[PDB]
RNA sequence: AUGAUUUU
RNA sequence: GACCUGGCGGUGCUUCAUAUCCCUCUAGAGGAGCCUGUUCUGUAAUCGAUAAACCCCGAUCAACCUCACCACCUCUUGCUCAGCCUAUAUACCGCCAUCUUCAGCAAACCCUGAUGAAGGCUACAAAGUAAGCGCAAGUACCCACGUAAAGACGUUAGGUCAAGGUGUAGCCCAUGAGGUGGCAAGAAAUGGGCUACAUUUUCUACCCCAGAAAACUACGAUAGCCCUUAUGAAACUUAAGGGUCGAAGGUGGAUUUAGC
């Protein structure tokens, strides 16, 4: 019941971003150091690199929660620019007004 | 800000001071400074429970174990 | 959770107690489209096949 | 209640940002949003623990909407124990 | 020209209220905002989970009360407690009324984990103030 | 037969000698009908005036402070008179109480709107305390200045502690009073390695 | 703050349409309400999984989906207790004989409670044979089970057969009384022997036992006036403070309809003075019915002094509580109310009408005639268009028995010029309502009485054409207008010079 | 349109209503005054609108509601005005008794405006035309050049509001006295994001001492220290005046422009008072409004615009 | 999405078109328009497809003096619900394509000759029950507009006479 | 110097 | 044939434009290198804007994702009581552009033109009265100035079915969904911007009293090559730093931009 396939996908890859996420965490921890021996480091790579696709971090977009629009999105607000303009001028935005100076 | 928030009674020396979790492993050699980083964030990291940091220790320990043969190539002993 | 916000809404629907005027637009354009002919095509009626 | 009491205003805060006043090719033409941000500070001195607690419970149910609180305790101690001589 | 939110203008015989009948550039200066909450204040959090709460809120309401509602929502965060204020007609029977606002209490309190509490002051008719 | 016809609001029952704080005993919303007050509201038209009570929208996007009228404030404060104690009196001046309490402890409460009340603000606890009451000599003190660095202001004579790592604001206080137990004792206590210098 | 007069009760809103106006709606009102609330309820428990995520902190356990189901499907001990806390009747009754069949054994304080559960809501008599060892608990809880399904023969047998091998006492006392129809002596024996036994057992009475005992000798009427008493006094020789239905029982047993209740009005007395500036607590079910009982002796002995000392005893501290439900806060008000205006000067009825109405409740039809009536005798008839209006807010503008008793006590005695255009215009806005009577889709009603007392008021206060309308609805409804009223008509005819008027008169009185 | 018997409704509710809000402030109804109202209803009802008129009013009746003229036809519809039917009686009946007293004075023989064009429809209800106030302006110009009697000069200053003429004179600091005895000035200065607060002693060696240090020091630039020599070299007191000046903010130019304006001030204590008026005349006592301007959207700065293409 | 959702007005006013720049210098023809559908006339609050009975809102609260329980509508009670729907809603559709028959005057589609029925009251109770009004010509006559351009009127001749021999024309 | 045809 | 209104006139007169039309004032673009869009060429490889009113524009932004493109493969009641970034912005809602750096748009009446399209003013006044929108007035920033904001009715079927929704038309084993991999470049031209061609300069201390360099080791790439570092699972590619080299450029053709 999402909006579209695309916020779909981007929820799953939250979900299993969110998992496997203090693996990765742990495995990235041995192969950002130079004390470890240089072997075990080649095999924590290889093993972040078999991790599965979707866990990678840098996978999720900051998508809008009400047009899943990719882009011009406020992250305070999570909403896209045309959406938040729409309930700022309508005034359901709490302390939010127009700026003239 | 706090009510009903309880990290099992644990204390400040609970919290912070790791070093009594790291028995099994080698108290001296790269995998003890290792060790001794990971700690010291897992100590600085306020958003963890106990639970969770003796947690990443374990997995570090059974990491290292499974990993014993690498290290014996490179003339490091676990455990 | 979007999955939740549209399935409540639409047992509260079922169970009358909410009215969605774009759900009564929907299924009144489907209604209306079914009596001048157009009709969804059933899965596995290949029109073209 | 008989607390001593000090109002001041601190500064006002306006956070400005702006925004596409269309919905296509239309760069050049922006609308400003603001927010504007006022501070009020009470501070109250000489007072024990009961009677702050009190206030705060006062005012805090007291407090209207759209009115965020923050409260900086100062608490008088004296030397710990482990701290009164040098034991080491 | 800008169509934000702004009624135009019309054969003169179009009744608007004073919310719609002023335009977003007088926010602030000739009316206040229809929800008012701690999440968009300097320092503070949670303002995107207050604005989707509140648009929910605003649907729900629309959908539970038809024919009902004739002005906007007042939306009110004190604390836990939830208040919400509307404006509506008469041409309901008051068990009506009645039954709908303990349902709806009921059904946001448990929602949304918080005391939800609903206001309503009924009013004759749509209150005119112009006509455009 | 016709519709049901609202009743007269209760302010003309309502006399002009009345109990107001008993009328709006805690924050409500405005309601004109229990309002007896012909307060209008809104920008009036050309040749008009502003909206009555009735239907005013602008009235009731107000926090009104009908519940906190004054004679309503001086009865609240006299029956939470019994729930406060007395600031001890020999504790007088600023400066009494700093001799008998070198130690302050600052926390922040923060008040926020919605279902959860966390916030990671609320961890942070600052300990300041003079040296000068410290029981310190010559060595103790420069050691322990050489210890703990920036946290020491010379200026003000004033050693501040921030503790925020303990998730909690009664752990961040034990492990700020365990800091400075463990500055004192060894900034006392003398090594051979310090012959150096 | 304190309670406020002109509001009407917190629970409903404050709203003018939405406000409640007769005691009917009150009611209608809050059941919706509760209606509403259920309807939520079932909607929540149907579809737990729309509410299944916490966003609040810390946790509210009560603003969770609930769960009522048997969630453990194995059979077994620890699932069949499951059930039971569950209170599934015919779940566990099942299980536990699958169980029995199956060979696996059970508890003995499982089959207790499954025995509790069955006898709070045949199968607890085949499960209670079946039990294996069968104590003492299993035999309290199956008389007392058996005396609440009114199976008291076989609580008694059953109590035998206990005897062969508290609460037990008080259902055995409830059984003895309401089994058999003997005579009161013999109900009193039967209550002495289970006593008896009782101390041949060493087992305390409590309070329940005695509230109980004094309802089982309220049953007869006058028999059990004096042992009334002689219970009291046990109650105080042991130590059992009386509670609110101990009273109850004690009011309702020596109070009975008859004429000089002397005893009653002793007895009432005697207890005001006890409960005289006390706090009570629940401790009886039947604590509630002690004030409107209370009340209605009042009423009955028409002692208004004594009605305010129920009325303060209720008000000190928190045994405003224990007014009780809404027939009860209904009758005591109304009963409170009536003696205030038969038996208390005007202007302090006045003011008690104030404080009462509608905040405390809303006045029925017959307590509004009452109040005319006090009206009426303290000569004070400009405040009756007040009360006209009044009763209209209320919900009794169609009574037409407050109608007819307004209309006469105006058109009753002549009035100053400004009474009487004031009682002019109530008598319009009353025949107004008659000319709007919902009754209207079955019939309208016109009493001869009622048009001639708005004949008459409107002929003082000088309105000779809506006399002359008010004679052609005479005519028209079959109804003759009095001679004073034709007295009035020939009046105004000869200031107005209007023979035709006359003559108009004289025809319509032939 | 209001009716009569709508405004003496609505008079009677504000007077119930203000004897409800003094009981609910608990002071005297008596004694209760539209300030006091006014500071009830932002206290009840506390509203931030830029806009007063948006903000909850409470006053009474007649200002509140406008002004309307009474029925001129009565049951019979008989006007009661006998210039009725020009559509203007009261501007038209004016002009007459201004013409009418014009003749009878032909028998005969700084702060007071003429009524604005507003007010002057206000007093007489109808709605009037530009031209109608000239020419109603021009009897009375002409009535009041002609030889005045009592009523004439009674009727001409109906007509005219009064005018307070704001002096120009600069304002003198007090001087105070140090611990020493010496007699000082103290001001202040503002330059674009630029302050400064100037102790100036009436005798001294003429120092002049910009946050403890010396101006020569503070200010390498020659034309700040043009800038601090202009106000006491104008008034040929230069080198007889030692000044204590702590700036703060701004650049150099700023701070020694907002320094310049904090010394004239606090000398203008010490100098006559043809030397002060002399001295705001000369500029070095005005306030310099002239601050950066904000940028624009969709422009390059404040007035630069991005480059513009025909084609 | 349940967000990506608008209301009744916001829907019909998008799909019935009125406004654009199509109908603004007759660049689209009006036999394709459609009217728009009131969707909540039909239905009634308390109504679902499940067919539940709530106590105080599709049914009665009271009944017998006791309240009613929440209760749901058997299969086939639920299907004659439907079925008496459907049956309202081609009955009121039925209503609205009956057509009224419009007595023509010269011609079918000429305005000519076309009643306007009694003229309108005078604002100072004044009546003209009596005249009757017929027009006799309708003509669109257009003037050019600096911004608009073509500028569409309308110009009408009307007679009024009550049949007395008191009769007048206007334009 | 020029501005393809039909589009109220 | 004679007219009503509007437009237009290399149409007359008068007053005019105040960053503004000309004579004037300052700094720029167009020629150099680089960054970034666009047009054409090429591949298997999106789409839209594309006179004023497009061209660091949708994007306050592309290694995977975004991605809607292409190649291959996989699935059929499919996250959804389906779905579709599929064709129609010449069906629209919703945000807008421009005249607007305007001041007009007018409901409802009355009058004139013999009751035609149409028109409605002269103040020592000769048919206009006018609700309402806009202007104005208020409001925001540092004032009453200035700048913001606002700026109606309409013109350009102006832009946006790809923010979202939606009428009509089209598919339902695919014009739907998923996975892997891959292109996003330059023959050439052009818009905008950045850095320079230096002596009012370059380096250093300093933030305004100095000492050096200064024409083939002078100025000048943020260009090219190598190395290191930061984020990332993935950096020949993104960014930063260091090392190496020191190119065109020597004040710029026709033309053109902004500023009180
Ligand atoms: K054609
Ligand atoms: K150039
Ligand atoms: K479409
Ligand atoms: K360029
Ligand atoms: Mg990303
Ligand atoms: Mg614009
Ligand atoms: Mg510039
Ligand atoms: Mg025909
Ligand atoms: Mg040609
Ligand atoms: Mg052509
Ligand atoms: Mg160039
Ligand atoms: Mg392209
Ligand atoms: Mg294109
Ligand atoms: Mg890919
Ligand atoms: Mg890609
Ligand atoms: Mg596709
Ligand atoms: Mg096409
Ligand atoms: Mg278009
Ligand atoms: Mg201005
Ligand atoms: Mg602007
Ligand atoms: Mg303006
Ligand atoms: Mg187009
Ligand atoms: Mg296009
Ligand atoms: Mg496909
Ligand atoms: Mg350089
Ligand atoms: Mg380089
Ligand atoms: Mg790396
Ligand atoms: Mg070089």
């Amino acid at each position: 019941h999402y909006v579209d396939w695309r916020m779909w996908r981007d929820v799953k890859r939250r979900k299993m971003a969110y998992e496997y996420a203090d693996e990765r965490l742990r495995i990235n921890s041995l192969r950002k150091n130079t004390i470890l021996p240089k072997i075990l480091q080649d095999v924590a790579d290889e093993e972040i690199a078999a991790l599965p696709r979707d866990s990678c971090p840098v996978r999720i977009r900051n998508r809008c929660v009400m047009t899943s629009r990719p882009r011009g999105v406020k992250r305070r607000w999570r909403l896209s620019r045309i959406v938040f303009r729409h309930l700022a001028d309508h005034g359901q935005l709490s302390g939010i007004q127009r700026a003239t100076w | 800000n706090e009510a009903g928030f309880d990290d099992d009674g644990s204390e400040f020396h609970e919290h912070i001071f790791l070093e009594k979790h790291l028995e099994s492993f080698p108290k001296q050699g790269p995998i003890r400074h290792f060790m001794e980083l990971v700690t010291c964030g897992l100590s600085k990291n306020p958003y963890l429970s106990v639970k969770q940091k003796v947690e990443h220790i374990e997995w570090f320990r059974n990491y290292f174990n499974e990993k014993k043969d690498i290290l014996k190539e490179s003339n490091i002993q676990f455990n | 959770n979007h999955h939740t916000y549209a399935e409540l809404m639409q047992t509260l629907r079922f169970l009358g107690l909410y009215r969605d005027e774009h759900q009564d637009f929907m299924d009144e354009q489907k209604r209306l489209k079914k009596l001048r002919g157009k009709e969804k095509p059933k899965k596995g009626e290949g029109k073209r096949a | 209640l008989g607390i001593s009491i000090k109002v001041h205003e601190p500064p006002r805060k306006i956070e400005r940002f702006t925004l596409l006043q269309s919905v296509h090719i239309y760069k050049k033409h922006r609308v400003q949003y603001e927010m504007r941000t006022l501070y009020r500070c009470l501070e109250l001195e000489h007072l024990t623990g009961s009677t702050a607690d009190v206030y705060l419970e006062y005012i805090q149910r007291n407090l209207p909407e759209g009115v965020a609180m923050e409260v900086t305790k100062t608490q008088l101690e004296q030397l710990p124990e482990h701290i009164k001589e040098p034991i080491w | 020209k800008n169509r934000a939110a702004r009624v135009r203008v019309s054969k003169g015989d179009k009744p608007v209220t004073y919310e719609e009948a002023h335009a977003p550039h007088y926010i602030a200066h000739r009316k206040g905002w229809l929800s008012l909450h701690t999440g968009n204040l300097d320092g503070e959090d949670h303002a995107a989970e207050r604005t989707v709460e509140d648009v929910f809120l605003r649907k729900f309401m629309w959908g539970t009360f038809p024919g009902c509602l004739a002005d906007q929502l007042v939306l009110k965060r004190r604390g836990n407690q939830l208040e919400i204020c509307a404006v509506v007609l008469r041409q309901l029977s008051p068990h009506k009324y009645y039954f709908l606002v303990g349902y709806s209490e009921t059904l946001l309190s448990y929602f949304y984990k918080c005391p939800v509490r609903l206001h309503l002051q009924t009013v004759p008719s749509k209150v005119v103030y112009k006509y455009l | 037969p016709p519709r049901r016809k609202a009743l007269p609001p209760r302010t003309e029952k309502m006399a002009v000698d009345q109990d107001w704080p008993s009328v709006y005993p805690v924050a409500a919303p405005f309601k004109p009908s229990a309002v007896p007050l012909p307060v209008r509201m809104g920008y009036p038209v050309k040749k008009g005036v502003p909206m009555a009570k009735e239907g005013n929208l602008e009235l009731l996007k107000i926090p009104n402070f009908l519940h906190l009228t004054p004679v309503a404030i001086k009865k609240h404060c006299e029956a939470l008179k019994d729930f406060c104690t007395e600031w001890p009196a020999a504790l007088d001046s600023d400066e009494k109480c700093e001799k008998h309490f070198p130690i302050e402890i600052d926390s922040t409460d923060y008040v926020s709107s919605g279902p959860s009340v966390r916030n990671p603000r609320a961890r942070v606890v600052v300990l300041r305390v003079k040296l000068s009451s410290l029981n310190l000599d010559d060595h103790a003190k420069k050691k322990l200045i050489k210890l703990v660095g920036e946290r020491y202001c010379k200026t003000t004579d004033v050693l501040t502690i921030k503790t925020d790592r303990c998730p909690l604001r009664r752990q961040n206080y034990d492990y700020a009073v365990y800091l400075l137990t463990v500055l004192y004792h060894e900034s006392w206590n003398t090594e051979e390695w310090e012959k150096s210098k | 703050v304190n309670r406020d007069t002109t509001a009407v009760p917190y629970v409903f809103q404050d709203d003018p349409y939405l406000m409640p106006a007769s005691s009917l709606e009150s009611r209608s009102f809050l059941l919706a309400k509760k209606s509403g609330e259920n309807v939520a309820k079932f909607i929540i428990n149907s579809y737990p999984k729309y509410f299944q995520k916490d966003i609040a902190e810390p946790h509210i356990p009560c603003l969770m989906p609930e769960y009522f189901e048997p969630q453990i499907k194995d059979i077994s001990e620890a699932a069949l207790k499951e059930r039971i806390e569950l209170r599934k009747v015919k779940a566990s009754v099942d299980m536990f004989d699958q169980l029995l069949q199956a060979g696996t054994t059970v508890s003995l304080e499982t089959t207790n409670s499954l025995l509790d559960l069955l006898c709070y809501y045949n199968n607890a008599e085949r499960i209670f044979s079946l039990m294996p060892e069968k104590n003492e608990h299993s035999y309290c809880t199956m008389i007392r089970g058996m005396v609440k399904h009114r199976a008291y023969e076989q609580a008694l047998n059953l109590y035998t057969e206990l005897l062969n091998n508290v609460y037990t006492f008080n259902a055995l006392i409830e059984a003895t009384v309401c089994a058999i129809n003997e005579k009161f002596e013999e109900k009193w024996s039967k209550i002495l022997e289970l006593l008896r036994h009782m101390v041949a057992q060493k087992v305390k009475p409590n309070l329940q036992t005695f509230n109980t005992i004094l309802k089982c000798l309220r049953r007869f009427h006058v028999f059990a006036r004096s042992p009334a008493l002689q219970v009291l006094r046990e109650m105080k020789a042991i130590g059992i403070e009386p509670s609110l239905a101990t009273y109850h029982h004690i009011i309702r047993l020596f109070d009975q309809p008859g004429d000089p209740l002397k005893r009653s009005s002793f007895i009432i007395y005697d207890i005001m003075n006890e409960l005289m500036g006390k706090r009570f607590s629940p401790k009886d079910p039947d604590d509630d019915k002690f004030f409107q009982s209370a009340m209605s002796i009042c009423s009955s002995l028409r002692d208004l002094e004594l009605a305010y000392q129920v009325h303060g005893l209720l008000k000190t501290g928190d045994n405003w509580k224990f007014i009780g439900p809404d027939q009860h806060r209904n009758f005591y008000y109304s009963k409170f109310f009536d003696l205030i205006c038969l038996m208390e000067q005007i202007d302090v009825t006045l003011k008690w009408y104030e404080d009462l109405i509608p905040s405390a409740y809303f006045p029925h039809s017959q307590t509004m005639i009452h109040l005319l009536q006090a009206l009426d005798v303290a000569n004070r008839l400009e405040v009756i268009p007040k009360i006209w209006k009044d009763s209209k807010e209320y919900g009794h503008t169609f009574r037409s028995d407050l109608r007819e008793e307004i209309l006469m006590l105006m058109a009753r005695d002549k009035h100053p010029p400004e009474l009487q255009v004031a009682f002019a215009d109530c008598a319009a806005d009353i025949k107004s309502a008659y000319e709007s009577q919902p009754i209207r889709q079955t019939a309208q009603d016109w009493p001869a009485t009622s048009l001639n007392c708005i004949a008459i008021l409107f002929l003082r206060a000088g309105r000779t054409q809506e006399a002359w309308k008010m004679l052609g609805l005479f005519r028209k409804h079959n109804k003759i207008p009095r001679s004073e009223l034709l007295n009035e008509l020939m009046d105004s005819a000869k200031v107005s010079n209007s023979p035709s008027q006359a003559i108009e008169v004289v025809e319509l009185a032939s | 349109t209001y009716t009569e018997d709508f405004i003496k409704k609505q008079i009677e509710e504000f007077n119930i209503g203000k004897r409800h809000l003094a009981n609910m402030m608990g002071e005297d109804p008596e004694t209760f005054t539209q300030e006091d109202i006014d500071r009830a209803i932002a206290y009840l009802f506390p509203s931030g609108l830029f806009e007063k008129r948006a903000r909850p009013v409470m006053k009474h009746p007649e200002q509140i509601f406008p002004r309307q003229r009474a029925i001129q036809w009565g049951e019979d519809g008989r006007p009661f005005h006998y210039l009725f039917y020009t559509g203007k009686q009261s501007y038209y009946s004016l002009m007459h008794d201004v013409y009418g007293m014009l003749l009878n004075l032909e028998k005969h023989q700084i702060g007071s405006r003429w009524l604005i064009k507003e007010e002057l429809e206000e007093m007489l209800v109808e709605k009037l035309s530009d031209l109608d106030y000239m020419q109603f302006i021009r009897l009375l110009e002409k009535l009041l050049t002609s030889q005045c009697g009592a009523a004439e000069e009674e009727f001409v200053q109906r007509f005219r509001r009064s005018v307070t003429l704001e002096s120009k004179k600069q304002l003198i600091e007090p001087v105070q006295y140090d611990e020493q005895g010496m007699a000082f000035s103290k001001s202040e200065g503002k330059r674009k994001t630029a302050k400064a607060e100037a102790i100036v002693y009436k005798h001294g060696s003429g120092r002049i001492k910009v946050n403890g240090i010396d101006y020569q020091l503070y200010f390498p630039i020659t034309q700040d220290r043009e800038q601090l020599m202009f106000p006491f070299h104008f008034v040929d007191r230069l080198g007889k005046h030692d000044v204590t000046c702590t700036v703060s903010g701004g650049g150099r130019s700023a701070q020694a422009g907002a320094i310049r304006l904090a010394m004239a001030k606090a000398l203008c204590s010490f100098v006559t008072e043809d030397e002060v008026e002399w001295m705001r005349q000369a500029g070095l006592l005005t306030t310099d409004p002239r601050v950066r301007e904000r940028k624009k959207p969709g422009q390059e700065g404040a007035r630069r615009k991005f480059t513009w293409k025909k084609r | 999405s349940f967000f990506t959702k608008l209301t009744a007005d916001e829907l019909w006013k998008g799909a019935l078109a009125e406004t654009g720049a199509g109908a603004k210098k007759g660049r689209g023809k009006r036999t394709k328009k459609k009217k728009r559908k009131d969707l909540n006339r039909g239905q009634i609050i308390g109504e679902g497809r499940y067919g539940f009975l709530w106590p105080g809102l599709n049914v009665p609260l009271m009944k017998n003096g006791a309240v009613q329980t929440i209760a749901q509508r058997s299969k086939e009670e639920q299907e004659k619900v439907e079925a008496d729907m459907i049956q309202q809603r081609e009955e009121w559709d039925r209503k609205k394509k009956m057509k009224v028959k419009r007595e023509r005057g010269w011609s079918g589609n000429s305005w000519g000759g076309i009643s306007l029925g009694p003229p309108d009251p005078g604002p100072c109770g004044e009546t003209y029950e009596d005249f009757d009004t017929r027009i006799l010509e309708v003509r669109n006559v257009f003037t050019m507009t600096a911004k608009e351009g073509r500028k569409k009127s309308i110009r009408v001749l009307v007679a009024v006479g009550n049949g007395k021999g008191a009769a007048g024309f206007s334009i």
